[PDB]
């Protein structure tokens, strides 16, 4: 079964040579294994056997196919594919579910053992030694003259020559859609059975022509189809519905993998929570430790239980259809989005659950999530959904509009679907007229975390408060919190922090810092309120 | 013609970048523009043993319907030995009346290219959600897009033009890339049909060569103008020292004591405040020096030149070219083009590409961008505005808050 492809030229890395290891010894039922076996190698097309010229040994054990009792021979070119040059990217990915189209009818031909029709370049072949010591001395060795398991380029190359090989039936036929993956080949097409039926063994015919030989119609693959996790069919796709284990003793990498397992469910079924069992996990001593596990602990697990019963119906890829993507806010920088074309009917659903830095804002985020999935669809469906987006116009336009960093979201359209992302503030443009005037500032000595932090209105109000353990940014916001707190619906307050004169600006709603986020706080709780930045030292005050 | 050698500077070894996605709409285009190319054996298909690979996408031109294909190499020429045999940046158009820009792109794909290096102009047409491999090819001749490119054409460039280098020695002519910048400080009139007729006598060896003016003798920088108003309260003094005090870094000269003074207490930001006459001789003072341009502002070709933009909103934009912070070369602002009503990578796109192209007027080289922007959003839709066969460099960043509101206070 050798094919009559030209050979693509594989060079070793350049400055390098190939392998040298040693051969180690094996029983005296493994040795008369792979002997009587490898014999048929060159009996069957490739020319494998060789002397003392090319010595490069690579190690050539034995282990059965315990389901059978019967040893096939097996090798290990770790090295060899050290010393092979780079191909390009074998996968960048695979397609998802949501981007194929419905078909009539979808087969997959199982062209298993093809990497051994392809022709290995000659030039290399050499690169490839064996050595199968009987079991005395003697101090029997064969190469290759095709693609081997394990080597390296084997896969890329393949790839390729099918592509070749397939690039004619793919012409006379663009009614047919094939997909290589590994060593299977989908095929799929909206013929009547039929004809579809005949094609395909046209096309099983064409690659034999080739020297790859394929299985029968009465040895294939019938659909549903097993995917990423995604059960397959010609018309539909589903969630295959997995159900966590009823566990009697809890342990840690127990709970490490549950929680995994479910962060991934999250994004097909939202409404799992984890917050609960991310807790067992504080303070965790060992991966094999046991722990308890909280009432509010089997509250989850059991409520998720519930949901992730009813498996998911979803469908495919309308071309002729227009795509809608849609967003939700779960909680506080969670969201969930969802894309389809006809109300319901699903194509893909998510959840991003973005953590949070010095600044961030509902509508920044809401932002990132538009990135996001934009990107996703144009790999996917090599277009951008329309927008349905929980904002309202107003809101958006006179956000972006002050925003310092450039900013935009694809054509999109409001949708008063509750939560709505809001501007939680804004600082006035200008001094507020009749209004306490604060003159916060503040100071802490670097080295020895200790300072002092207080202000001074114009209606002569004052405070300090001295602060034991801290730094100078703590303190400045700190002073600014200060007036806040003690001030009023309405407030003035100067500032000469150079860094909390961005933040607050920013109309950051949310952060790492618990300080801060006690400044938002009020912030949000005022009526209107106005900060204004000075100079440092001398002058003002 | 032949081919001479070309390799990459040493060590070095090609670019494997990454494709991003492509729109559909992008992709077929593509693959149309790519059969044909290989037809006419420009590019040929490649095997995987070739794990080198430089990113492309299409941009429709200014005034085109036709889609056009470009590519990044920007990592390639960063890598392929300076030729050194350079391109001589003239110093006229800087002053001309009036420049044009002509796409020579064309001219590069007669002459073919060195076949040991072919290999690193290897590129990648993408496929929709993954569905079938990618579509992999190589160039044959001389790319576009690539700094060699013009350079091992220099010279048949010289004598097509020659003709009228020396039938005109009285307009400049400069090449960068797949461009030609040329001025002249002829009305718009005797102008377009000498263009227009420097076009013919190109299209004439074969090589298709086709608002779109250009006045270099209207930017070179402004001045930072301060407020001027009647009544002046706490505020409005304490925000105008700011600036000042800042400013102190271009211009040491700046004094803000007086005006300081004046500060001193803990009054209401309402209230309004008389200024010391000792004051406004100060803020004379200060209104005097920055009527222009700091001293000591040399542009030197060692060193990479800079230029950072930062978002005034309104449609409005800013930017400073320099090689040293506070010692700008040149220093703009760009309103935004009735289109971007609610767009504001379009303008940003658009904003980036004028100021390169002055640059290369100015002293013909690219700057590297700082770029108020993320990284995400910039790459998610940059391609889908751009418009030039060059692709500069560029970085992004958190626009400090002073200098914005400094910049902002530019001659309106
Ligand atoms: C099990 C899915 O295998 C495939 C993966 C990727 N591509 C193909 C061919 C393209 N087929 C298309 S557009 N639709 C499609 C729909 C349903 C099923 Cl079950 C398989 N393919 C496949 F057949």
């Amino acid at each position: 079964p050798i094919s009559p492809i030209e050979t693509v030229p594989v060079k070793l890395k350049p400055g390098m040579d190939g392998p040298k290891v040693k051969q180690w010894p094996l029983t005296e039922e493994k040795i008369k294994a792979l002997v009587e076996i490898c014999t048929e190698m060159e009996k069957e097309g490739k020319i494998s056997k060789i002397g003392p010229e090319n010595p490069y040994n690579t190690p050539v054990f034995a282990i059965k196919k315990k389901d059978s009792t019967k040893w096939r021979k097996l090798v290990d070119f770790r090295e060899l594919n050290k010393r092979t040059q780079d191909f390009w990217e074998v996968q960048l990915g695979i397609p998802h579910p949501a981007g194929l189209k419905k078909k009539k009818s979808v087969t997959v031909l199982d062209v298993g053992d093809a990497y051994f029709s392809v022709p290995l370049d000659e030039d290399f072949r050499k690169y490839t030694a064996f050595t199968i010591p009987s079991i005395n001395n003697e101090t029997i060795r064969y190469q290759y003259n095709v693609l081997p398991q394990g080597w390296k380029g084997s896969p890329a190359i393949f790839q390729s020559s099918m592509t070749k090989i397939l690039e004619p039936f793919r012409k006379q036929n663009p009614d047919i859609v094939i997909y290589q993956y590994m060593d299977d080949l989908y095929v799929g097409s909206d013929l009547e059975i039929g004809q579809h039926r005949t094609k395909i063994e046209e096309l099983r015919q064409h690659l034999l022509r080739w020297g790859l030989t394929t299985p029968d119609k009465k040895h294939q693959k019938e659909p549903p189809f097993l995917w990423m996790g995604y059960e397959l069919h010609p018309d539909k796709w589903t969630v295959q519905p997995i159900v966590l284990p009823e566990k009697d003793s809890w342990t840690v990498n127990d709970i490490q993998k549950l929680v995994g397992k479910l962060n991934w469910a999250s994004q097909i079924y939202p409404g799992i929570k984890v917050r609960q069992l991310c807790k067992l996990l504080r303070g965790t001593k060992a991966l094999t430790e046991v722990i308890p596990l909280t009432e509010e602990a089997e509250l989850e697990l059991a409520e998720n239980r519930e949901i992730l019963k009813e498996p998911v119906h979803g469908v495919y890829y309308d071309p002729s259809k227009d795509l809608i993507a849609e967003i939700q806010k779960q909680g506080q920088g969670q969201w969930t989005y969802q894309i389809y074309q006809e109300p319901f009917k699903n194509l893909k659903t998510g959840k991003y659950a973005r953590m949070r830095g010095a600044h961030t804002n509902d509508v920044k985020q809401l932002t990132e999530a538009v990135q996001k999935i934009t990107t996703e669809s144009i790999v996917i469906w090599g277009k951008t959904p329309k927008f349905k987006l929980p904002i309202q116009k107003e809101t958006w336009e006179t956000w972006w509009t002050e925003y310092w960093q450039a900013t935009w979201i694809p054509e999109w359209e409001f949708v008063n679907t509750p939560p709505l992302v809001k501007l939680w503030y804004q600082l006035e443009k200008e001094p507020i007229v009749g209004a306490e005037t604060f003159y916060v500032d503040g100071a802490a000595n670097r080295e020895t975390k200790l300072g002092k932090a207080g202000y001074v209105t114009n209606r002569g109000r004052q405070k300090v408060v001295t602060l034991t353990d801290t730094t100078n940014q703590k303190t400045e916001l700190q002073a600014i919190y200060l007036a806040l707190q003690d001030s009023g619906l309405e407030v003035n307050i100067v500032t000469d922090s150079q860094y909390a004169l961005g933040i607050i600006q920013a109309q950051p709603d949310q952060s790492e810092s618990e300080l801060v986020n006690q400044i938002i706080e009020q912030l949000i709780k005022k009526e209107k309120v106005y900060l204004a930045w000075v100079p440092a030292h001398k002058g003002i005050g | 013609i032949e081919t001479v050698p070309v390799k990459l500077k040493p060590g070095m070894d090609g670019p494997k970048v990454k494709q991003w996605p492509l729109t559909e709409e992008k992709i077929k285009a593509l693959v149309e523009i790519c059969t044909e190319m290989e037809k006419e054996g420009k590019i040929s298909k490649i095997g995987p043993e070739n794990p080198y690979n430089t990113p492309v996408f299409a941009i429709k031109k200014k005034d085109s319907t036709k889609w056009r294909k470009l590519v990044d190499f920007r990592e390639l020429n960063k890598r392929t030995q300076d030729f050194w045999l350079g391109i001589p940046h003239p110093a006229g158009l800087k002053k001309k009346k009036s420049v044009t820009v002509l796409d020579v792109g064309d001219a590069y794909f007669s002459v073919p290219l060195d076949e040991d290096f072919r290999k690193y102009t290897a590129f990648t047409i993408p496929s929709i959600n993954n569905e079938t491999p990618g579509i992999r090819y190589q160039y044959n001749v001389l790319p576009q897009g690539w700094k060699g490119s013009p350079a091992i054409f220099q010279s048949s460039m010289t004598k097509i033009l020659e003709p009228f280098r020396k039938q005109n020695p009285d307009i400049v002519i400069y090449q960068y890339m797949d461009d030609l910048y040329v001025g002249s400080d002829l009305e718009i009139g005797q102008h377009r049909t000498k263009i227009e007729e420097l076009r013919q006598h190109l299209l004439r060896w074969g090589l298709t060569t086709p608002g779109y003016e250009l006045h270099p003798d209207k930017w070179t920088v402004q001045p930072i103008v301060l407020p001027e108003k009647d009544s002046w309260t706490v505020n409005d003094i304490q925000k105008l020292v700011g600036k000042l005090n800042w400013a102190s870094q271009i211009y040491p000269g700046i004094k803000v004591r007086q005006l300081c003074k004046l500060l001193r207490g803990t009054k209401a930001l309402t209230e309004v405040i008389p200024l010391t006459e000792e004051a406004e001789l100060e803020l004379a003072e200060n209104r005097e020096i920055l009527k222009e341009p700091v001293h000591g502002v040399y542009y030197d070709p060692s060193k990479d030149l800079i230029a950072e933009i930062q978002k005034q909103g309104q449609g409005q934009w800013t930017y400073q070219i320099y090689q040293e912070p506070f010692k700008n070369l040149k220093t703009g602002k760009y309103a935004r083009m009735r289109g971007a009503h609610t767009n504001d990578v379009k303008q940003l796109t658009e904003a980036v590409q004028k100021i390169t192209t002055e640059s290369i007027v100015i002293w013909g080289k690219t700057p590297k961008f700082k770029l108020p922007i993320q990284k995400e959003t910039w790459e998610t839709w940059w391609t889908e505005y751009w418009q030039a066969t060059w692709i500069p460099e560029w970085e992004f960043v958190n626009t400090p808050p002073l200098v914005k509101l400094w910049y902002q206070l530019e001659k309106e």
